[PDB]
RNA sequence: AUACAGUGAAACUGCGAAAAAUCAGUUAUCGUUUAUUUGAUAGUUCCUUUACUACAUGGUAUAACUGUGGUAAUUCUAGAGCUAAUACAUGCUUAAAAUCUCGACCCUUUGGAAGAGAUGUAUUUAUUAGAGUCUUCGGACUCUUUGAUGAUUCAUAAUAACUUUUCGAAUCGCAUGGCCUUGUGCUGGCGAUGGUUCAUUCAAAUUUCUGCCCUAUCAACUUUCGAUGGUAGGAUAGUGGCCUACCAUGGUUUCAACGGG
C-alpha cells in the first residue's frame, strides 16, 4: 500500500508523460547518499513515496556518522535510538556508565529491529526534535 | 571598533593606545590578511603614525597588484605584490619559518604577475566557464584542466592566465597556516580522505615528511624551480639550537 | 540643458558599452579556439 | 539583520476568488514578497503538450487539509481547481487537428477541468496549477468519488 | 497652435469651429496639438458621421505618426463613448483600454471597436522589451479567442497595406507594411489577405533586388510566414496568379522556399505543382536536398 | 565669463547610528540573508514608423526662502506663493538593429560573399538535458559530446507562458584632443555615483555533539489551550508544530526524569 493521505503523495519536478510509456509509471529518482552508503535496491525499485528520504527524497546527508542501537519503534514514522557510551569523570575514578538517547526519522524502505545496531547520519532538521537520519542498519 | 586581541603574528606594539585596526572587507580573510597600516606603520617604518599612512595612501604613491587601492584599512593578504612606485620596490608579502609576514623586493619582471590557488571552477552565466582564486579574482575562460586546488598565474597588466601548475603526485609546494609554515617539498606520499584532514606529504633537505590540511596548502612550481623567490633561504627551519651549534 | 558635456558623455556611454561588447566576444571565440586544441590534443 | 523572538506568528493571507488585488510586502535581505488577496486569474499549464495560459479561475473544489477552504473558496498551493478550459481546447484543434486522452476529451465537452496549484500565491504574489493527467488524474477522479 | 487648441478646450460657432475642425481631421508641435485638439473634441450630423470613422481609426490603430499610444487610444475611446449591453461593453472596452483581466473577461459593433482597441492597445507594442512579448502574445490569444474576429483583424492588415499592378505584378512605408505584414502571418477575408501579402512580398521582392538589411529580413521573414500559411490551408488560380513570378524569379536561386516546393507536392499538392512545371533541379540542388529527394520521389 | 563656474550660510538628498539555563569549543548550511569592500559582469526599451517619430535628453512637487499669525514659554506651530535633483514619477535609445553560423560559387583565400537561420536579464510554474586500417613514414584515415561535489531535483542551457513590475545610466568633476564631409558635424580620455547576476569578504542566523554545585524523609512528569510523530498547508529571509487541519498516542525517566536553594 502506498497512499495514505487525504493528499496524493506527491515527488515534484518529476513526472511521467501519458504518451510515451515504460514500466515504471515515473521516471523514479534516487540518489546515493555520499560517504560510502550504497543505496540498495528496495529502496530503488520500492514505489514508495518519502519526500524525506536520504536516497530519493529531498534531504541530503552530511557529517557526523553516528552508531547506535533501537530502543524503540512506538512513533509513527521516526525511532528512537539509544548511546550508552562508556564514560569517566575524575570524581569517581571508575568507568561509569551513562545513556544518551535522540530520535531520528525512518524510511519505508528498511526493516526495523528493536535490538540490532543502526548507523545514523546527520542531516537538515525534520521535525522539532528529529535532526538526524537513517541511512544503513 | 573591537580590538587589543589582534592576529598576534602582526606584532603590534602593546603600549600603542588600545585598540587595533579593523580590516575591512576584502580578498583575504580576517586573521590571514594584512592591512597596509600594520604594514606601513610597524612593519617595514615608513610612516610613523596613521594618518601619515593615510597621507601616503592618498597621494598615490601605493598600488597592491596593478592599482592604487587608496584605503588605509585594505586587507591587501597573502602573495599580492606591492609597487611602490617611488623607492622603486616590490613588496611581496609571503610566509616565513616562524609564522610572519615576510617581505621580499622583488624584480620589477617578476613583480609584473602573482599566483594563486583555485577555489572552484564553475559555470557562470550562458554557459560560460569561469574559475575563481583565493584573492577573490573570478575570472573568466580558463584551460578547462584547471581542478580544485590549483594555481593558475594571473598576469596582473590584464586579467589573463598565462601558465598553471596542474598539481599531482610531485610538483614544488608551499604552504599557508597551521603550525607546519613556511616549508616545501611535496614528495612522500598523497593522501585523500573524505571530508578533508589530508596532505600531500613533504620532503625537504631534511626529508620532513610533514601534513597539514588540504586547505592549508597550495603550490608554487616544478622542483628546485620556483615560480616565487623564498625569503631568507628559502625557510626551512631546521633548528635554532643545530644553528647555534654549526655557526 | 544640452551643453557639449551631456552628448559627449552619453557617446562615451555607447561606445563603452560596444566596446565591453567587443571584448567579450573577442574572448568568448578565443576559448573557443583553445577548447578545439583541448580537443585535437 | 535576522534577529530572534521566542513565539509569535502573523495574519495569513487566505485569498479568495473575485476583485484580485495585489499587496507587496517587505522581506528582509531581498526578494520583496507579495501576498495575493482575493485574486480572480491565474497561469494555468498543460502536463503533457506543455502550454500555459492566463486564465480566470472557476472555483477550488477539493482541498486535502481542510474542507472549510472549499467552501470560502480558499485558493491555496495543492488544491483541485476548475477553470475555463477554452485555451487549451483551442490549441489542441488548433495544432493537432483533432478538433474535438479519453478521460480530458470527456471533460472537454463538459466545459470545465481540474488542475493543481503548484505556487504559494498567499506569499509567493501569483497563482499557477498545472492540469491533472495520469495517475494524479486516476487518485483525483477517485477523490471525486471521495466527494460523492 | 496650442494656445489656440487650448482655446477651444475652453470653449453653434464651437460646432462650425468643430467642422472646420472635422474638414482638418479627415485630411490630417503637431503631436501635442493633436491631442489637445482630441481632449477637445471628446468633451455635428455627417460632419459626426466622418469623424466617428476617424476616431474609429484613431481608436484602432495610430499608424501614420505615431505607433498605438495609450494616451491617444484614451482619448480615442472616449471620444467614441461620446459618439455612440452598451454600458457593458463600454465598461470592458474602458478596461481594455486602461489589459489582463480585461482580456480573460472579453475572451457586433462592440465586437468591431473591441478588436479595434484590441489590436490598438497591443498594435506590435515592441520587439521583446520585457513586457512586449507577453502583449504580442495576449494579443494573438485575444484573436484567436475571439470569424468575424480574424477577418477583421485581416481587413485592418490590410487597411494598413495601386491593388490591380499590386496583384498583376515608398521603401520605408513599404518597410513598415513588411513588419505589418510579418506580424499579422504571426498570428496562430481569406483571399484579400493573401492578394494583400502576396504584394507585399512582392514589393519587397523588386524594391530589394532594384534600409536593404530591413528588406532582406523582412522579405526573408514573410516569405517563409507564406509558406507556413499555405502549409496550414492548403484555391490554385490566386496560388498559381501568386507563385509564378516568385518562382520565376526564383528558377536559378532554387538550386523556406524548398520546404515549400517539397509541402506542395505531397496528389492534388502535385496536381497544384505540375500546373506550374525544374523539379530535378531541386530535387539535384546535404540532407536539405535529401530529405526533398526521398520524399518527392 | 548674458546659463553657472573657486568661496560658502541654510535646506533637500546619500550613508550610518541595531544552575545543560549563560556559555567555552566543535559540525553543517547540498536549511537562510549576504548590505559595505574586491573581481568579472548587459548592443535587444520605437518599427498597424513616409502625411517620420520627445533622446542634442521629456514631467511634477516641494524644502531652504518670502509673507500672515497664534503663543504663557520653545527642539511648538497653521495658511499662502515661489525654485532644484543621483529626491519622486515616467521614459526612447539611429548602417533599426547588430553578431554568429551554412558558407554553394569564385580566386585562390588569413578571403568576399548572393541568401537558407537564430539572438537579453528578472519573477512564478511545468518539463527536458544535466550521463581497425591507409601509411609520401611525417602523419593521417572520424571519433565514441560536457563542470564540480562523498552526495544532488546542484551549477547552467533550452522549451511553453504569466509578468499591477525588475534592470538594461535622462547623473557628475577635470582636460579639451584626432578627423574633414568647417557643421556647433563625426568621434575621444582620466573616474565619482547608481544598477543586473555570480564569486569573495566581513556581519547575522540557526543547528550538531564534549564539558559545571547539593539532592530520592525530591519519582513520576507532560497531552490543557499540539504533549510526542506523520501528511498537506499557512508562513518565513528560513528548516522546523513555529502555527492550522486529519491520522497515530506518545515522549522523558530510577544511570536520578521532575522539583527544591
Amino acid at each position: 500500500t502506498v497512499q495514505s493521505e487525504r493528499a496524493f503523495q506527491k515527488q515534484p519536478h518529476i513526472f511521467n508523460n501519458p504518451k510515451v510509456k515504460t514500466s515504471k509509471r515515473t521516471k523514479r529518482w534516487y540518489k546515493n547518499a555520499g560517504l560510502g552508503f550504497k543505496t540498495p535496491k528496495t529502496a530503488i525499485e520500492g514505489s514508495y513515496i518519502d519526500k524525506k528520504c536520504p536516497f530519493t527524497g529531498l534531504v541530503s546527508i552530511r557529517g557526523k556518522i553516528l552508531t547506535g542501537t533501537v530502543v524503540s519503534t512506538k512513533m509513527h514514522r521516526t525511532i528512537v535510538i539509544r548511546r550508552a557510551y562508556l564514560h569517566y569523570i575524575p570524581k569517581y575514578n571508575r568507568y561509569e556508565k551513562r545513556h544518551k538517547n535522540v530520535p531520528v526519522h525512518v524510511s519505508p524502505a528498511f526493516r526495523v529491529q528493536v535490538g540490532d545496531i543502526v548507523t545514523v547520519g546527520q542531516c537538515r532538521p525534520i521535525s522539532k526534535t528529529v535532526r538526524f537520519n537513517v541511512v544503513k542498519v | 571598533l573591537k580590538r587589543l586581541a589582534a592576529p598576534h603574528h602582526w606584532l603590534l606594539d602593546k603600549l600603542s593606545g588600545c585598540y587595533a585596526p579593523r580590516p575591512s572587507a576584502g580578498p583575504h580573510k580576517l586573521r590571514e590578511s594584512l592591512p597596509l597600516i600594520v604594514f606601513l606603520r610597524n612593519r617595514l617604518k615608513y610612516a610613523l603614525n596613521g594618518r601619515e599612512v593615510k597621507a601616503i595612501l592618498m597621494q598615490r604613491h601605493v598600488k597592491v597588484d596593478g592599482k592604487v587601492r587608496t584605503d588605509t584599512t585594505y586587507p591587501a593578504g597573502f602573495m599580492d605584490v606591492i609597487t611602490l612606485d617611488a623607492t622603486n620596490e616590490n613588496f611581496r608579502l609571503v610566509y616565513d619559518v616562524k609564522g610572519r609576514f615576510a617581505v621580499h623586493r622583488i624584480t620589477d619582471e617578476e613583480a609584473s604577475y602573482k599566483l594563486g590557488k583555485v577555489k572552484k571552477v564553475q559555470l557562470g552565466k550562458k554557459g560560460v566557464p569561469y574559475v575563481v582564486t583565493h584573492d577573490g579574482r573570478t575570472i573568466r575562460y580558463p584551460d578547462p584542466n584547471i581542478k580544485v586546488n590549483d594555481t593558475v598565474k594571473i598576469d596582473l597588466a590584464s586579467g589573463k592566465i598565462t601558465d598553471f601548475i596542474k598539481f599531482d603526485a610531485g610538483k614544488l609546494v608551499y604552504v599557508t597556516g597551521g603550525r607546519n609554515l613556511g616549508r616545501i617539498g611535496t614528495i612522500v606520499h598523497k593522501e585523500r580522505h573524505d571530508g578533508g584532514f589530508d596532505l600531500v606529504h613533504i620532503k625537504d633537505s631534511l626529508d620532513n615528511t610533514f601534513v597539514t590540511r588540504l586547505n592549508n596548502v597550495f603550490v608554487i612550481g616544478e622542483q628546485g624551480k620556483p615560480y616565487i623567490s623564498l625569503p631568507k633561504g628559502k625557510g626551512i627551519k631546521l633548528s635554532i639550537a643545530e644553528e647555534r651549534d654549526r655557526r | 540643458l544640452v551643453t557639449p558635456q551631456r552628448l559627449q558623455r552619453k557617446r562615451h556611454q555607447r561606445a563603452l558599452k560596444v566596446r565591453n561588447a567587443q571584448a567579450q566576444r573577442e574572448a568568448a571565440a578565443e576559448y573557443a579556439q583553445l577548447l578545439a586544441k583541448r580537443l585535437s590534443e | 539583520r535576522k534577529k530572534r523572538k521566542f513565539e509569535l506568528g502573523r495574519q495569513p493571507a487566505n485569498t479568495k476568488i473575485g476583485a484580485k488585488r495585489i499587496h507587496s510586502v517587505r522581506t528582509r535581505g531581498g526578494n520583496k514578497k507579495y501576498r495575493a488577496l482575493r485574486i480572480e486569474t491565474g497561469n494555468f499549464s498543460w502536463a503533457s503538450e506543455g502550454i500555459s495560459k492566463k486564465t480566470r479561475i472557476a472555483g477550488v473544489v477539493y482541498h486535502p487539509s481542510n474542507n472549510e477552504l472549499v467552501r470560502t473558496n480558499t485558493l491555496t498551493k495543492a488544491a483541485i481547481v476548475q477553470i475555463d478550459a477554452t485555451p487549451f481546447r483551442q490549441w489542441f484543434e488548433a495544432h493537432y487537428g483533432q478538433t474535438l486522452e479519453s478521460s480530458v476529451e470527456s471533460q472537454f465537452s463538459a466545459g470545465r477541468l481540474y488542475a493543481c496549484i503548484s505556487s504559494r500565491p498567499g506569499q509567493s504574489g501569483r497563482c499557477d496549477g498545472y492540469i491533472l493527467e495520469g495517475e494524479e488524474l486516476a487518485f483525483y477522479l477517485r477523490r471525486l468519488t471521495a466527494k460523492k | 497652435t496650442y494656445p489656440i487648441l487650448i482655446r477651444n478646450q475652453a470653449l453653434i460657432p464651437q460646432v462650425a469651429e468643430n467642422h472646420f475642425v472635422d474638414i482638418a481631421p479627415f485630411v490630417y508641435y503637431k503631436d501635442e496639438e493633436d491631442m489637445e485638439n482630441e481632449r477637445v473634441i471628446t468633451g455635428v450630423d455627417r460632419n459626426v458621421f466622418l469623424k466617428t470613422l476617424s476616431k474609429f481609426k484613431n481608436i484602432k490603430n495610430v499608424y501614420s505618426a505615431t505607433e498605438l499610444h495609450d494616451h491617444l487610444m484614451v482619448l480615442l475611446g472616449s471620444r467614441n463613448t461620446d459618439v455612440q449591453l452598451d454600458a457593458l461593453l463600454a465598461y470592458k472596452n474602458p478596461t481594455l483600454n486602461k489589459l489582463l483581466d480585461d482580456t480573460l473577461f472579453k475572451d457586433e459593433n462592440g465586437s468591431q471597436s473591441i478588436k479595434a482597441e484590441d489590436e490598438k492597445v497591443v498594435m506590435p507594442y515592441v520587439l521583446r522589451i520585457f513586457f512586449g512579448r507577453a502583449q504580442v502574445p495576449p494579443t494573438s490569444g485575444q484573436k484567436r479567442s475571439r470569424v468575424i474576429s480574424v477577418l477583421p483583424n485581416f481587413k485592418k492588415p490590410y487597411i494598413n497595406d495601386r491593388l490591380d499592378y499590386n496583384y498583376f505584378f515608398k521603401a520605408t512605408l513599404k518597410t513598415i507594411r513588411r513588419m505589418t505584414g510579418f506580424v499579422n502571418i504571426v498570428n496562430s477575408r481569406t483571399n484579400f489577405p493573401l492578394h494583400t501579402n502576396s504584394v507585399l512580398q512582392p514589393l519587397i521582392y523588386s524594391i530589394a533586388m532594384a534600409s536593404t538589411e530591413e528588406v532582406h529580413l523582412r522579405k526573408m521573414a514573410s516569405n517563409l510566414r507564406q509558406q507556413g500559411l499555405k502549409c496550414l490551408s492548403s484555391v490554385g488560380n490566386t496560388f498559381d496568379w501568386s507563385t509564378s513570378m516568385e518562382d520565376i524569379y526564383a528558377v536559378v536561386v532554387k538550386p523556406n522556399l524548398q520546404q515549400p516546393s517539397s509541402l506542395l507536392r505531397l496528389y492534388w499538392a502535385h496536381n497544384p505543382s505540375l500546373y506550374q512545371f525544374a523539379t530535378a533541379t531541386a530535387l539535384m540542388d546535404q540532407h536539405v536536398k535529401e530529405a526533398v529527394i526521398g520524399p518527392i520521389i
